[PDB]
């Protein structure tokens, strides 16, 4: 059976993000944006309930609980496609409308006083979840409400499954773009420090590569962030049509994050997609092949990490997995090996036994595919420890310089200092190091 | 095998019905850390006249 | 094999209780005759 | 012949309950509000008998009982579209019209006023009724009139029919809810008390539950009085069905009951129906499967009966039998075990045998489903106790304050002290105790 | 498993055919009265 995950959608970003998955889900799935299966979604050969549950034999519901410290991101939700996709139950909005300021504290205060309604959602949620293994929650790091709502969620999660794991997509500020959330740093460390205490797995999700990303492959010059929540969605969707649509496999998230997730602490992954095609460009199926895919793959618009330019570190990825869903002939795959051999386009870990992994996963049949081929990357590289190492120094950078503290301020946790904020930029830093660390031979005795 | 299907989107499907779990023997003790411990496990699939000229009964045991 | 295996016990269950009937009422004939 | 089940309508919600019942009945077995059988009833594996007596050859009246306190109740029954439905000498009217003033003690008197008049229509229903197998008192417990007056009424109702089984659908009172009749615990109290003593399966019908019901499954954001009343209507009729509509199986209500009730005392049903829709809510067929038919049914939510989440106690049905009737899948059912065990929705009796009966029947041509796959539930579940716990407490309380005492005072039962009040707490508190042991092994020792 | 099924078919065959025989017998009988 499939690991079914719950979603939580916390502030701004978090549910737009949930919107455009939903969206994308529903489509691929032929349901409706009430969360009914259109009478052309006739191939019952997905799995609604890793993810959804049904509200009745025709209308899925999202297998998600939405928090947040902000209206404003539940309106959105409700103007959204998916507003009537959500059983309204989950939906937790906080009644103040005030949003939390751009505060990670004010978020997590407001997530508290949502607590018991959020876990319910969560519970709920889990009771639509056949085999429910935890709960995922989707926010952005940045914000005030999708910060402190998305800890939030994270520790009724880990108090409510405390012997499930706890896997979170956190998105973390981005580095290169200003952030209009000038607390921005803060509120990223204090999701940081939540995912290290609470959560056992913290992907990194650069909002900076999302950004890049957009700009060089998708032309957006500037991403919003519901923007940026709608791409990281669809990526989101792209490498878990396998868990979605069953195969022989990838059937299942730990089958996926096994390969990735070396060691407890060093739970830092890094995802990567091929071939990347900009939404526009949906129109020409280019008959890409394994070696084209793995070509694109190594071009930095594609890689949804925007790690630094470390100049004293050679970060590289101990190991890399491909799980490619489409038409995909064995012997492109051997060329594609082939061919990142001569062009030494993945270098491993020297200590050990690493490789490609290859999971094959079907398509939706309900939602064409403008690729033949195409593939989520799950790889462990020591770049990605770039983005946690650079959420810390901005962390660090806003509490030394207590940069827009005074809308922090207005919260308990963060009424006096940000020492949370720091300490949770230095635990950040701490894996970010152990991520690089993972790239060299003496990761055997780390801890 | 019932938890299974029901588990499975195409666990109810009658092509999962000609599937069947037979035993080739039955050990005394499940060995610890051997592969080779559900090797046991036997799924056979059933060919009527005439494709049971095409599909043989080596056919079916290469596939169990 | 095992599915078959199940219809074919079945299927002789069902047949030697319908033999089992029709040798009762025989025999009931026969102790009515 | 058909278990037939006398109505006892007590008090102006009660009364209101009972006819919305018996309107119910009548269109599940095809009979008009006038008494005539209804040109669409073709389908005749009804039980018509169940709901309505026949008064003469050609005439089938409802087996309903009008009895207030108030006339104002029994007024609007006899100019209710009911009208011909209840036997004119089953219809009680208080003389003075003043009501039991929101005191369950005054209801109670009222009814030993008026009990001849009840107990003289159990025998006309019964002495109509081929094989009467008893009677189902539906009443509220939260006013005064009809708690009281439902209590006399179980009370005559097991006078009447002695021999014969009394199952009744007590619909009692919110405890978490501020009522605005401060006697209602009081009330609610000696409505547990007579289900307790003189029902053999109390089904507990909490209006906040019926409210969540509307609220949750039917959409609606504001459950009205009459829409609670409904609700409850909807229980009896739930809890009545396998005496109504006669199978294989349970096709008398002591047949029904028997496998319910382990215990005499640990005779506190909780109910539950999936999918559950208001009378509005008609427009949107949802294609309900069994999961989540199951899961509503176990849903509190979704339970005509308003137990706290206990997170302490396995509270656990002592027996459920669902009736499912159309297109149902194997897998589905399956699939639904699977749900509700990985989920825990439903914990059974460990105690003793238990299970789901099912009987296949046609549906009445002349009942509109909303559903296209429908299935009642009737269990005897230990978290009714919650219920009943919480109106003991609740009762006790108020009398322990004196509360809307003197409303009772005026009637002579309560004319010198509240005892009755007392004693109602006192049998609640017994009866919740019971049906929480009733989800345990020591069940088989309860109340020793 | 599949020994067993094919065991429990035996002993169900064996009573089919003597049922048969039997039937056979009490129908040349019933035949011969």
């Amino acid at each position: 059976m499939p690991r079914e995950i719950i979603t939580l959608q916390l502030g701004q970003c978090g549910n737009q993000i949930g919107f455009e998955f939903w969206k994308q889900l529903c489509a691929e799935h032929g349901i409706s944006p009430e969360g009914i299966v259109e009478e052309f979604a006739t191939e019952g050969t997905d799995r609604k309930d890793v993810f959804f549950y049904q509200a009745d034999d025709e209308h899925y519901i999202p297998r998600a609980v939405l928090l947040d410290l902000e209206p404003r991101v539940i309106h959105s939700i409700l103007n959204s496609p998916y507003a009537k996709l959500y059983n309204p139950e989950n939906i937790y909005l906080s009644e103040h409308g005030g949003g939390a300021g751009n505060n990670w504290a004010s978020g997590f205060s407001q997530g508290e006083k949502i607590h018991e309604d959020i876990f319910d959602i969560i519970d709920r949620e889990a009771d639509g979840s056949d085999s429910l293994e935890g709960f995922v929650l989707c926010h952005s790091i940045a914000g005030g409400t999708g910060s402190g709502l998305g800890s939030y969620l994270l520790e009724r999660l880990n108090d409510r499954y405390p012997k499930k794991l706890v896997q979170t997509y956190s998105v973390f500020p981005n580095q290169d773009e200003m952030s209009d959330v000038v607390v921005q740093p803060y509120n990223s460390l204090l999701t940081l420090k939540r995912l290290t205490q609470n959560a056992d797995c913290v992907v990194v999700l650069d909002n900076t590569a999302l950004n890049r990303i957009a700009t060089d492959r998708l032309h957006i010059q500037n991403p919003s962030f519901s923007q940026i929540n709608q791409l990281v969605s669809t990526i989101m969707s792209a490498s878990t049509t396998t868990l979605r649509y069953p195969g022989y496999m990838n059937n299942d998230l730990i089958g996926l994050i096994a390969s990735l997730i070396p060691t407890p602490r060093l739970h830092f992954l890094m995802t990567g997609y091929t071939p990347l095609t900009t939404d526009q460009s949906v129109a020409s199926v280019r008959k890409t092949t394994v070696l084209d895919v793995m070509r694109r793959l190594l071009q930095p618009k594609n890689v949804m990490v925007s790690t630094g330019r470390d100049r004293q570190t050679n970060h590289c990825y101990i190991a890399i997995l491909n799980i490619i869903q489409g038409e995909v002939d064995p012997t492109q795959v051997h060329k594609s090996l082939q061919r990142i051999r001569e062009r030494k386009l993945a270098n491993f870990i020297p200590w050990g036994p690493a490789s490609i992994q290859v999971a094959l996963s079907r398509k939706s049949p309900y939602l064409p595919s403008a690729h033949r081929v195409s593939g989520l990357m799950m790889a462990n590289h020591t770049s990605i420890s770039s983005l946690f190492e650079r959420t810390c120094r901005q962390y660090d950078k806003l509490r030394k310089r207590e940069a827009f503290l005074e809308q922090f301020r207005k919260e308990d946790m963060f009424k006096d200092n940000f020492d949370e904020m720091d300490t949770s930029r230095e635990i950040v830093q701490q894996l970010i190091d152990e991520y690089h660390a993972a790239t060299r031979p003496d990761y055997i005795s780390w801890g | 095998l019932s938890k299974a299907l029901q588990c499975s989107l195409h666990g109810d499907t009658p092509h999962a019905s000609n599937l069947s779990l037979a035993l080739k023997y039955l050990p005394e003790v499940f060995a610890p850390n051997a592969p080779d411990v559900l090797s046991c496990l036997e799924l056979r699939y059933k060919v009527d006249w005439p494709l049971n000229i095409v599909i043989t009964e080596g056919c079916l045991s290469k596939y169990s | 094999n095992m599915k078959d295996f199940e219809n074919q016990i079945t299927e002789l269950k069902k047949e030697n209780f319908n033999l089992k009937l029709r040798i009762y009422f025989l025999e009931e004939r026969m102790q009515q005759e």
